[PDB]
Parts: C-alpha cells; sequence; structure tokens
C-alpha cells in the first residue's frame, strides 16, 4: 500500500525537520546567539560530498531509482551521529531537557523513517543492490573536547547539518510521493 | 564632500524557493551614494560574484534569478556603497534560501452561501495558489488559514485548511455579513499577507 506508506513516511519527515529546526535554534539562542559560529558552520556537513539535488531542475533530472537510494544513504549516514549526540547530551550533569528531548525524538523517529524508507523501495524497486556506500561521520572527538569554545562549534555544526539534511530529506520524499503517485500532479 | 555611511542588507526572501531578493538601506550619517555594488560568494567556492540583477526587484535591491539560485548552500554577501569621495561597505550577510522563504498570498478568494435540502447549510470557500509556485511536483508545498469576521466583532473566527483549496463553514449567524480572507506559508517558513477581503451576505432563511 504505496499511499499510506509515502503519507506516513512525509509525516515522519516533516516531523524530524522541525524538531531539527527547534532544537537548532534552541541551541543558537541559547549557547551560540553571540558568535561567528554561523561563519564557521560554512562547508563542514559530513553528507556533503553526496550528490544531492540543490534545485527543482536537478531534482527533476534525478530519476527515481538513485533518488530513493540518496535518501537512503542520508537516513543511513545519520545514525551515527544521532546516537552520539544523544549520548553525549544525556551524559551531561546538566543536561538541557527541551534539546534533549528532541534529540532523542529525531534518533528514534529518524530510526522509523529509514524502516518506512526501505519498505517503500522494496515495493518500487525490488532489485534494487543491497550496497551500503553512505559517506561516514567521524566528528566525536570534537564533539568530546574540553575547549568549550571548539566543542560549542563543534555542535552547533553538528545541529545546522542535521537541520539542513532533515529538510532535504522532506523535500526530497515530498517530491517523490508526487511523482510517484500522481505523475507530478499534486 | 563626504563619503557614502555604512549600508545594511535588511531584508531577503523567496516567494517560491526557486529565486528570491535581498534588499538594503544606506547609513545615514554620509555623504549621497552614487553607486551601490552587491558581491556574494558561496560557501565550498571561492568565486566571487556580483548581483545578477539590480532592476527587478525595484530600488536598491538584488534579484536572484532560477539560474542564480540554490537550496542548503549559504550565500555570504555584502553591499558597497561608493561615491566621488570613498566608499562603505556592510556587513556581512549569510542568507540561506530554505528558510527565508515567504510566499504572495493566494488568489480569486471566492465565497458562495450553499443550502442543500434538510441537512445544514454551509459557507462554501474556495481559492488558489500563489502564481509561480509548484505544486505539482512537490518541490514546494502550501498550507492555509481562512479567517472571516463581521464587522465591528473583536475577534476573528480562524480555519486551518491545511492543503485544500477549499473549505465549508457550518455555523454563520443568519443576515449577518462576513469578510472573509485567506493566507497561506509553506510546509516551512513564513505566513504570507492575508488576500483582500471578498465580502459575503449570509441569508435571513438561513
Ligand atoms: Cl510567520
Ligand atoms: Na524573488
Ligand atoms: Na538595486
Ligand atoms: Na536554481
Amino acid at each position: 500500500m504505496l499511499r499510506d506508506l509515502f503519507d506516513r513516511a512525509v509525516v515522519l519527515s516533516h516531523y524530524i525537520h522541525n524538531l531539527s529546526s527547534e532544537m537548532f535554534s534552541e541551541f543558537d539562542k541559547r549557547y551560540t546567539h553571540g558568535r561567528g559560529f554561523i561563519t564557521k558552520a560554512i562547508n563542514s556537513c559530513h553528507t556533503s560530498s553526496l550528490a544531492t539535488p540543490e534545485d527543482k531542475e536537478q531534482a527533476q533530472q534525478m530519476n527515481q531509482k538513485d533518488f530513493l537510494s540518496l535518501i537512503v544513504s542520508i537516513l543511513r549516514s545519520w545514525n551515527e551521529p544521532l546516537y552520539h549526540l544523544v549520548t553525549e547530551v544525556r551524559g551531561m550533569q546538566e543536561a538541557p531537557e527541551a534539546i534533549l528531548s528532541k534529540a532523542v525524538e529525531i534518533e528514534e523517529q529518524t530510526k522509523r523513517l529509514l524502516e518506512r524508507m526501505e519498505l517503500i523501495v522494496s515495493q518500487v524497486h525490488p532489485e534494487t543492490k543491497e550496497n551500503e556506500i553512505y559517506p561516514v561521520w567521524s566528528g566525536l572527538p570534537s564533539l568530546q573536547m574540553a575547549d568549550e569554545e571548539s566543542r560549542l562549534s563543534a555542535y552547533y555544526n553538528l545541529l545546522h547539518c542535521l537541520r539542513r539534511d532533515s529538510a532535504k530529506i522532506d523535500n526530497y520524499l515530498k517530491l517523490l510521493k508526487c511523482r510517484i503517485i500522481h505523475n507530478n500532479n499534486c | 564632500m563626504l563619503p557614502p555611511g555604512k549600508p545594511e542588507i535588511f531584508k531577503c526572501r523567496s516567494p517560491n524557493k526557486e529565486t528570491f531578493t535581498c534588499w538594503w538601506r544606506p547609513g545615514t550619517d554620509g555623504g549621497l551614494p552614487t553607486n551601490y555594488s552587491l558581491t556574494y560568494h558561496r560557501e565550498g567556492e571561492t568565486l566571487m560574484h556580483e548581483c545578477p540583477d539590480y532592476i527587478t526587484g525595484g530600488p536598491n535591491s538584488c534579484h536572484f534569478g532560477k539560474q542564480y539560485t540554490s537550496m542548503w548552500r549559504t550565500y555570504i554577501m555584502m553591499v558597497n556603497a561608493t561615491n566621488q569621495m570613498g566608499s562603505s561597505f556592510s556587513d556581512e550577510l549569510y542568507v540561506d534560501v530554505t528558510y527565508i522563504v515567504q510566499p504572495d498570498p493566494p488568489l480569486e478568494l471566492a465565497v458562495e452561501v450553499k443550502q442543500p435540502e434538510d441537512r445544514k447549510p454551509y459557507l462554501w470557500i474556495k481559492w488558489s495558489p500563489p502564481t509561480l509556485i509548484d505544486l505539482k511536483t512537490g518541490w514546494f508545498t502550501l498550507l492555509y488559514e481562512i479567517r472571516l469576521k463581521p464587522e465591528k466583532a473583536a475577534e476573528w473566527e480562524i480555519h486551518f485548511a491545511g492543503q485544500q483549496t477549499e473549505f465549508k463553514i457550518l455555523s454563520l449567524h443568519p443576515g449577518q455579513k462576513y469578510l472573509v480572507q485567506v493566507r497561506c506559508k509553506p510546509d516551512h517558513g513564513y505566513w504570507s499577507a492575508w488576500s483582500p477581503a471578498t465580502f459575503i451576505q449570509i441569508p435571513s432563511d438561513f
């Protein structure tokens, strides 16, 4: 039942992106508002090496098989950093309660979304090759540094990249729903 | 005899995630600018570019058409104000198109009174998206809200319509005239201005 799957997938991706945007903004307000932390967020996402469409025409040029596979790769690449975000924040003596609660929810829902996407792939493309190639995040030491300015900047980059990649995943899934179920007549 | 004051790029907006425009203003307490130059670079490029279109957006504006606009990539931009005597640069502004989206209001708002036979009468409201949004491919997703009130009522009644372009409202007051407006927002972004009102006399025989 594609229609039900795509609807639930889109509910989760919209919800995840919205939570990620709110988490970023609480974190920015509370820890980095007065700074060139934004000026340092530039070109530092672990997924940036993936060929991801950046406008409507690139999205339209990308065929659906590769597109679904791209979304799955991004989501699979986020398992690792979301696990470490939650683990590290949860492990604070004084954990910012609103921030932690959102991180936990995105960690858990991102897993559920990836399950929905793998169901979608098995329906729409029953023989896509079973080979992972997703980019590796390896930013844990900078999240663990004692130097507070470096630590904070590493967290800022992580949440800025999360907010960006959840937005892409959500938008690409909305495009694919329209395309696959409605022949681009949403 | 004075060089221009320090200018400020104070607003950017994208109406549809396909183009965007930015606007700047003078930094009073300087002379009169005879030229402005807006330049920018992108995250992960070194090339410096100039504003591609100083006309479309009106006064003191830079418009970025489709071939210059992309999402999920920061624009780092700056404007300088120059005259014969010297020059001044704005602060750099960091702009991501994803986060500056505010649509134009919806169009063609129309309202009709519908009386079926034994079964609640209702107000039928219909509208269209703003032009130049791409809803059909799912590039863009729009959500809508209606509001309505008679003259002199202290509070508007607001109805969230989600993604529908029509809506039905049951409990109006017989004999009352209502002002009705509609606004829209992207799935993730800012509400548009409300549309101009359409007016509707709800008949006595309601
Ligand atoms: Cl708003
Ligand atoms: Na524009
Ligand atoms: Na201009
Ligand atoms: Na473009």
